[PDB]
RNA sequence: AUGAUGUCAUACUUAUCCUGUCCCUUUUUUUUCCA
């Protein structure tokens, strides 16, 4: 699932590159692929 | 009433069960002086009874024989009228397949007939030794034995010669005939002060009616012989006849048990009796020679060992005499398709050809090694290889030879199970063959190459080892077609995929290059190691081991037929054997890194081991500070120390600890030449012990213990004087680990700093308030007093005496 | 199709290390775009 | 030189089978010495009488014949004098001649 | 209760003080010690060297340097001198600039001998300018902020600074003798 | 967990995993001193075996020269059993 | 210790009416604890259980998965005796059902001579004066009345494995415990056996404090 | 706390050591018998002594090894 | 101003592991008013 720690990285992440470029946001997690990033921010 | 109220104070047994050792010293004490006037009286039906409770455990066991020997002891006298009651509930220990039952009933036995009043054992067991159950008569029997060991044999021998001499009963001179054997068991030498009292109680019943008492007396003269060892027959002549005689005259258990004592005599014995009674048995041992029996075939081989293995048996004898009817009958399937035969024969025959030789020995067992149950020319081949090896291979001649090394190649083919049997007979073989194998290399190898060219894997990994087996004599007899095919034939085979087949050519590669060395070798390392680059990518264990043995032979002693730029790839290659889920090969790897140190110079491979560093996962980054370690060893540790010292700078943890860890290893490895990076290293050290986690202090604490033990006797002592100011402090600790190389460091800077310094670091805090504090400090002055307690004696301080005490020392201060 | 004059792809343990930098550097600029006086990298990292 | 370690006192036995080490507490142990084959002599591993609380003032080896050999040490026991508050068992206690003696034959030291 | 009676015999700080030969020792705790009259000769022997302050606190031993920022270990001159410190800089920048496939590019054909760093350098550093650091004898334990502790008991008058003297108007180095300081005026003024 | 009945003139051996260490050390350098144990963790099956793996005895024990130094290596049969 | 015998040897009320009562002590034990704990229907039935177990589950090679499954369904938390407990009463719930145990995997011969025991129990149960009850799902007085008889056979954790409680020999779980994953720290056996390795059968979870709720005699507290 | 089984069979190994509780009369004491046991053994002290008084060498050895008993005083209470 | 309490994941230590593990033979115990 999903915890703080990840949730906070991705927001981070996110508000930075942009909301359509999953493939790099998915690079910046360990052990996250696209389809869970793209779902968990919608 | 006193008598239950004694019970009642006495089972302060209690106190000694359960309890501080305290509790044990105080009631251990107070018995073992109230011991007479709490008398065992009560004590042994109080006692008996735990003695024998079902799960008394082992110390509870230690204990109350502790109590049983020092409280009978005492009361030599005051445990008089229970002696039969504690024999017959503990009798069967000593005989009883727990040594420590026959131990403490033994030692227990021992004190008790020791204190005991005397004439009470005879007076209870004379009876039983008439008795009619061979059960009983077998316990009293050993019993005696067990009494024999408590008071001495002189006092009892002539009831023995009673028991023995009896003519109402058979059972009894049967009784006293297994006394005999069982004190021939027991005390051994002990036996020689009488050594034909004994033959003396015996010579009645190897002729008598019941073959029971016969034929334990038999082995009475068996175990007699045991423990009464070349000393012959000075003794035993006065039997010796009855034996001889019953050895044909009789026919079965008694042919066994007699067989087993004249073949225990048969060493003892001299030529003009050990050739007459020899040679005499030896007819009996050829129509022994076709029993089916298991335990006759054990005693009659054991005895032809021996016997057929004197002085006084001829070559000739036995060639003509023992060898056609024992290789007749032992040497059919039976025996090797058995599980004792296999290696019993094995024994006897090997001994066989320790006496005669091998050109008829190995001759009547050639063709064993053709024939169906392949544990036959199994057993043949593991005869062949313990003779061979034995012995050398001196005197084979040519046609057997032949027949040798051509019964060898099917074995080796034949083969079906992966078992090292028919490699090291084939090894052994031909290392024995010496430089006899000249002419059968075409044959040789030709089968060992068809091998290599098989489908299955096992096969082909079987010719791979045969071919690292035979690799020296491969060359020794000068095979240049040979060993140069093999050679390029194998750097073809270095393509496979078959781990398991991979890693037997690069050993068997390895097995060549030993031999010749690397400027003659058929393919040139030149393009060898070349090749071999690729392959440590191979992330198999089996594989890997192999591969970086032969590039660490070749990095160390070749070396030069490479070019700088090889050697950074294969620097490359290695940062990452570090990880390999197997200890040789990450050993294998730092070594190598040393080699390569030494052949290229040591700053390019410093510097590829520092950004290893810098990885995570501690197993290849403590790799790494190894290595480090090992290449400052060899190329001398300036040329390093700088390098490590500034990257002591770069602000992450996992590389400060690297370089931490690295001097750790460095100043053991180097040792004596310490004495001079000392001072270059100390202000690291004190920096990284004035706070930057535990791992730090852990670490320096770690370095400082390997300088002082280095620096011992360098006078370099005001340097480690300034890091235990720093050391000290961190005394009080608590993590495992962090508390451990701390006291590790004061042990080490206690050899190297002296005794005295660290008693003063102890003095206050011996007596502290605090409880804490009173611990540590006494944990540290106990391992101060274990190691140099005999210094400290000039150093202890001076203690005021107060009133009733004297504790000054004038023996000191005498003047003169 | 690939190229020649290449090395090789970069193994877990190098890959592992650089998402951690990549990530630091993440962190960097957060903090820098939210403008923390009260944060601190330590001689230890 | 310790207090408990062997080597202050040392015995042998008068015909040359044995000899023993001592401490002047709680240690004691013997070497058995035998020819080998070729009279190069050997010497097997020790035996013990570890008993606490003892001095001892000497140690010698009684001239016994062929038997098992054994040896006179003196002893004392200053365990109870420091277990009095009144100094009444520093006084009374008795030296004991005693005897040790091997067992060759089952290979240990008894009292 | 008997360690209350004991606790009864637990004697004043006053009762040690007096009793004792050496006072300056007596402390807080000294006398919930089982043997306080041992422990007082014991702490005023000769040379012995006590407890580190921190068994009392609650905070383990150097949490309290928790706090602040530190600045990297400085290296021995001997060892600066030999100039290795600018080599590794070079090659660290060098190499946080070069990115993952020039760094794979450059494994798989090594810059070899990029740098060099000639020997007599370093030995003579090691075996020929390696020199005595500073310690600390007998007794010194290191206590947390101890390299903080600024240092005291000069009470000598002729212990002068040069950054005293440059901010007190007054001369620094060979001149610190022949300056008498702007206090050594009103010395002479007032005494 | 240490045996440490007393020392003897029994050497001890080395499993080929645990080749090399010193017996508690854990160095892997310059042993000066044979390793010995004591009978009864001499006797029998326990007859040349790894004092630390209990593999074969093939390779033997050392003492890591800081372990002569300190002369740890005095106590005796050092088998954690 | 179990108390038929008073401290000379003889025989107790409790002792008299367990030899009577057909079956071990152990078992009688457990069966007069149900009479303190209101459990009599539950430990009744584990009795008879008890009687036979050794054949329940069929666990055929050639459909184990199928198997394991049926087995895996009842499986309750506190241990293989109400496992058991369950599934009888599954079993009679369907109406003594034998294509019942044929769909879950069990041993007709088994379940219906174990209800046959139990039957027959109760037929002593008015002899030895047993009010019938129901523990109404508390299982505590279950494991309790387990306890109160089985108190000999019990382990404890040992950090070298699971060990007895007194002689600390060393036992290990069978594969195929309902715990045999869970693994407690104060266990309760049925079996000793050392098939290939050391075992016991039929194991449940236990309280330690149970024990100096029944045993303070045989188990004192310092040895828990 | 197996550690402590084998630490007071540590403390039972040699006479001498010492706990957090141990007594300034078994500390000094040990410390005088020691002193004693060296006494004799290095060959050299006792020349000192035997030479310091005017004893001789069995005399010395004799004094010393009846004070081994009762060194410093009788026991606490 | 640093308490223990924790079902906190992360970081970290021991040249600490990757080689120290697994399924039962046989069979037996008397019983009670029906409604
Ligand atoms: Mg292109
Ligand atoms: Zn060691
Ligand atoms: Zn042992
Ligand atoms: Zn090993």
């Amino acid at each position: 699932v999903w915890r703080n720690t990840e949730d906070e990285i991705l927001k981070a992440a996110v508000m930075k590159y942009g909301k359509n470029q999953w493939s790099r946001i998915a690079s910046l997690l360990h052990r996250k692929s696209a389809k869970q990033c793209k779902a968990r921010w919608y | 009433p006193e008598e239950q109220k004694e019970r009642k104070i006495m089972k302060l047994l209690l106190k000694i069960k359960n309890g501080t050792p305290p509790m044990r010293k105080a009631a251990l004490r107070q018995i073992t002086d109230k011991a007479r006037e709490f008398g065992a009286g009560p004590l042994f039906n109080q006692i008996l009874p735990l003695l024998m409770s079902p799960t008394l455990e082992d110390q509870e066991r230690h204990l109350l024989v502790k109590v049983i020997d020092r409280i009978l002891y005492k009361l030599d006298d005051l445990v008089r009228p229970y002696v039969h009651k504690i024999l017959v509930v503990i009798e069967p220990l000593l005989i009883d397949e727990d040594y420590y039952a026959r131990v403490e009933g033994r030692e227990i036995i021992s004190n008790l007939a020791k204190a005991a009043g005397l004439a009470t054992m005879i007076s209870t067991m004379r009876p039983d030794i008439d008795n009619m159950d061979e059960y009983v008569r077998n316990t009293t029997a050993r019993a005696f034995a067990v009494v024999a060991s408590a008071l001495g044999i002189p006092s009892l021998l002539p009831f023995l010669k009673a028991v023995c001499k009896s003519k109402k009963s058979w059972q009894a001179r049967h009784t006293g005939i297994k006394i005999v054997q069982q004190i021939a068991i027991l005390m051994g030498c002990a036996i020689l002060p009488h050594l034909r009292s004994l033959v003396e109680i015996i010579e009645h019943g190897l002729v008598d009616e019941q073959q029971k008492v016969r034929t334990i007396s038999a082995l009475a003269i068996a175990a007699l012989a045991e423990a009464a060892t070349p000393y012959g027959i000075e003794s035993f002549d006065s039997v010796l006849k009855p034996l001889w005689k019953g050895i044909r005259q009789h026919r079965g258990k008694g042919l066994a048990a007699f067989l087993k004592a004249i073949g225990y005599l048969i060493p003892l014995m001299d030529a003009e009796y050990a050739n007459y009674y020899t040679r005499e048995v030896m007819l009996i041992l050829i129509r022994e020679f076709q029993s089916p029996d298991e335990e006759m075939k054990k005693i009659v081989l054991k005895v032809v060992k021996q016997c057929c293995g004197t002085d006084g048996v001829e070559a000739n004898y036995i060639k003509t005499e023992i060898l056609p009817p024992f290789f007749k009958h032992f040497w059919q399937h039976r025996m090797a398709l058995d599980r004792r035969n296999y290696r019993q024969l094995v024994d006897t025959t090997v001994e066989l050809a320790n006496k005669v030789g091998a050109a008829e020995i190995i001759s009547r067992i050639v063709d064993d090694l053709k024939d169906e149950a392949e544990q036959y020319r199994k057993m043949v081949m593991e005869t062949i290889e313990k003779i061979m090896g034995n012995l050398g291979a001196a005197d084979i001649d040519h046609k057997l030879e032949e027949q040798l090394i051509d019964g060898i190649l099917y074995a080796f083919q034949e083969q079906t199970t992966e078992d090292s049997v028919m490699l090291n007979g084939f090894g052994t073989v031909v290392n024995a063959l010496g430089k006899r194998v000249k002419p059968y290399l075409p044959q040789i190898c030709g089968t060992v190459l068809w091998r290599l060219n098989n489908k299955s894997a096992k096969v082909r990994q079987q010719a791979a080892d045969l071919i690292s087996r035979t690799a020296v004599v491969m060359k020794t007899c000068q095979e240049e077609k040979l060993m140069g095919h093999l050679g390029v034939v194998l750097y073809e085979y270095l393509g496979e995929e078959y781990p398991e087949v991979l890693g037997s050519i690069l050993g068997a590669l390895k097995a060549i290059v030993n031999v010749i060395g690397m400027h003659k070798m058929t393919p040139p390392i030149k393009d060898l190691l070349p090749r071999l680059t690729p392959i440590l990518k191979n992330r198999h264990e089996k594989v890997q081991e192999n591969c970086i043995d032969l590039v660490g032979r070749i990095a160390d002693r070749g070396a030069e037929y490479v070019s700088a730029r090889e050697w950074m790839r294969i620097c490359f290659e290695l940062l990452e054997l570090l990880k390999a889920h197997k200890k040789a090969i990450r050993r294998a790897t730092v070594n190598t890194f040393g080699y390569i140190a030494k052949a290229i110079g040591p700053h390019d491979v410093l510097a590829t081991l520092l950004n290893n560093l810098k990885v995570q996962e501690r197993q290849n980054r403590v790799c790494t500070t190894v290595a480090i370690a090992i290449v400052a060893e060899t190329c001398s540790p300036f040329t390093v120390l700088p390098a490590l010292m500034n990257e002591y700078r770069v602000p992450e943890l996992n590389v400060q600890n690297g370089v931490l860890k690295s001097l750790s290893f460095l100043f053991e490895y180097i040792g004596e030449m310490g004495k001079d990076y000392i001072y270059a290293v100390t202000p690291l050290l004190e920096d990284a012990l004035m706070d930057r986690d535990l791992v730090h202090r852990q670490t320096a604490s770690a370095v400082v213990q390997h300088m002082s033990l280095g620096v011992y006797g360098f006078g370099c002592e005001d340097s480690l004087n300034h890091l235990l100011n720093y050391v000290w402090p961190n005394v009080f600790e608590t993590s495992p680990h962090v508390i451990q190389a701390v006291m590790g460091a004061l042990e080490g800077l206690r050899v190297a700093i002296g005794p005295c310094r660290m008693l003063q670091y102890c003095l206050q805090g011996l007596f502290h308030p605090a409880r804490k504090v009173r611990d540590v400090y006494w944990k540290i002055y106990n391992s101060i007093y274990i190691g140099s307690q005999d210094a400290l004696i000039a150093h202890y301080p001076r203690i005021y005496n107060d009133d009733k005490n004297t504790y000054i020392r004038y023996e000191l201060d005498y003047i003169l | 199709g690939g190229k020649t004059g290449s090395g090789g792809v970069a193994s877990s343990s190098e890959s592992n290390r650089d998402r951690r930098e990549r990530l630091r550097q993440l962190a960097l600029e957060t903090i820098d775009i939210n403008k923390d006086p009260y944060f601190m990298k330590n001689h230890l990292g | 030189c310790r207090r408990i370690v062997p080597g202050q006192f040392l015995a042998v036995d008068p015909k040359g089978r044995a000899v023993m080490i001592s401490a002047i507490e709680k240690q004691k142990l013997v070497y058995i010495l035998n020819r080998d084959a070729a009279a190069r002599l050997t010497i097997s591993s020790p035996l013990e009488a570890h008993k606490a609380n003892t001095l001892v003032y000497h140690v010698v080896g009684v001239d016994v014949g062929f038997e098992n050999p054994m040896f006179a040490c003196l002893e004392m026991d200053y365990e109870e004098a420091d277990n009095d508050p009144t100094g009444e068992a520093a006084a009374n206690t008795q030296q004991t001649l005693t005897f040790y003696e091997l067992d060759l034959g089952l290979n240990h030291v008894v009292r | 209760s008997k360690k209350k009676l004991r606790r009864m015999n637990r004697f004043t700080v006053a009762e040690l003080k007096q009793l004792v030969a050496r006072p300056d020792v007596v402390e807080m705790h000294d006398v919930t010690a089982q043997d306080p009259k041992l422990l007082v000769h014991l702490k005023a022997t000769r040379n012995s060297v006590p407890v580190p302050r921190h068994w009392c606190f609650k905070r383990k031993y150097l949490q309290g340097k928790r706090g602040i920022e530190k600045p990297p270990f400085e290296l021995p001159d001997f060892i600066k001198r030999t100039g290795i410190q600018e080599m590794r800089e070079a090659l660290q920048e060098k190499e946080e600039q070069k990115t993952m496939k020039s760094k794979m590019r450059e494994k798989v054909r090594p810059k070899m001998g990029k740098i060099d760093i000639d020997y007599q350098k370093l030995h003579d550093a090691f075996f020929k300018w390696q020199t005595k650091p500073k310690l600390t004898i007998h007794g010194d334990l290191y206590y947390e902020g101890k390299e903080f502790e600024t240092r005291l008991k000069e009470k000598k008058p002729g212990d002068l600074s040069d950054e005293l003297r440059i901010s007190l108007g007054m001369p620094v180095g060979p001149n610190a003798h022949k300056v008498p300081p702007p206090w050594l005026i009103a010395m002479q003024r007032y005494g | 967990i240490f045996c440490r009945k007393q020392a003897g003139v029994a050497i001890g051996r080395l499993c080929e995993k645990c080749d090399g260490k010193c017996v508690i050390c854990d160095s892997y350098v310059r042993p000066c001193t044979l390793v010995r144990i004591c009978d009864e963790c001499n006797y029998g099956s326990y007859q040349g075996r790894c004092v630390i793996c209990g593999g074969p005895g093939v390779s033997d024990a050392y003492y890591c020269k800081e372990c002569t130094i300190q002369e740890k290596d005095r106590d005796g049969c050092p088998k954690i059993v | 210790a179990l108390g038929a015998l008073n401290h000379l040897g003889e025989l107790t009320t409790s002792g008299r009416k367990m030899a009577e009562l057909p079956v071990d002590p152990m078992l009688s034990k457990m069966i007069l604890a149900s009479e303190k704990y209101s459990c009599s229907e539950e430990i009744l039935t584990v009795a008879a259980m008890l009687s036979v177990n050794n054949s329940i589950f069929y666990r055929p090679k050639d459909k184990v998965v199928h198997a394991d499954n049926a087995r895996v369904n009842f499986f309750l938390p506190g241990g293989d005796h109400l496992v058991l407990l369950n599934v009888y009463t599954q079993w009679a719930e369907s109406g003594y059902s034998s294509q019942w145990c044929y769909e879950n995997f069990v041993q007709f011969r088994s379940m219906r001579r174990a209800r046959d025991v139990r039957e027959q129990l109760e037929g002593l149960l008015e002899r030895v004066e047993v009010g019938l009850s129901s523990c109404q799902g508390d299982y505590i007085r279950v494991r309790k009345a387990i306890t109160a008889g089985y108190f000999y056979h019990t382990a404890r954790l040992t950090r070298s494995g699971y060990r007895t409680v007194k002689q600390q020999q060393t036992v290990f779980i069978h594969p195929n415990s309902s715990l045999f994953e869970q693994q407690p720290r104060w266990l309760l056996y049925h079996e000793l056996v050392l098939t290939t390795k050391e075992f016991m059968r039929q194991v449940l979870e236990i309280e330690s404090s149970w024990l100096l709720e029944v045993a303070p005699h045989y188990y004192k507290a310092k040895e828990l | 706390y197996t550690i402590h089984s084998q630490l007071e069979h540590l403390q039972s190994k040699y006479i001498g050591t010492g706990h957090a509780d141990t007594t300034k009369w078994e500390w000094l004491v040990n410390q005088h018998r020691d002193s004693y046991c060296s006494y004799m053994g290095h060959f050299d002290l006792l020349n000192y002594f035997a030479i310091a008084e005017n004893e001789s060498k069995a005399r010395v050895r004799f004094n010393l090894m009846e004070k081994m008993l009762q060194p410093c005083g009788p026991p606490a209470d």
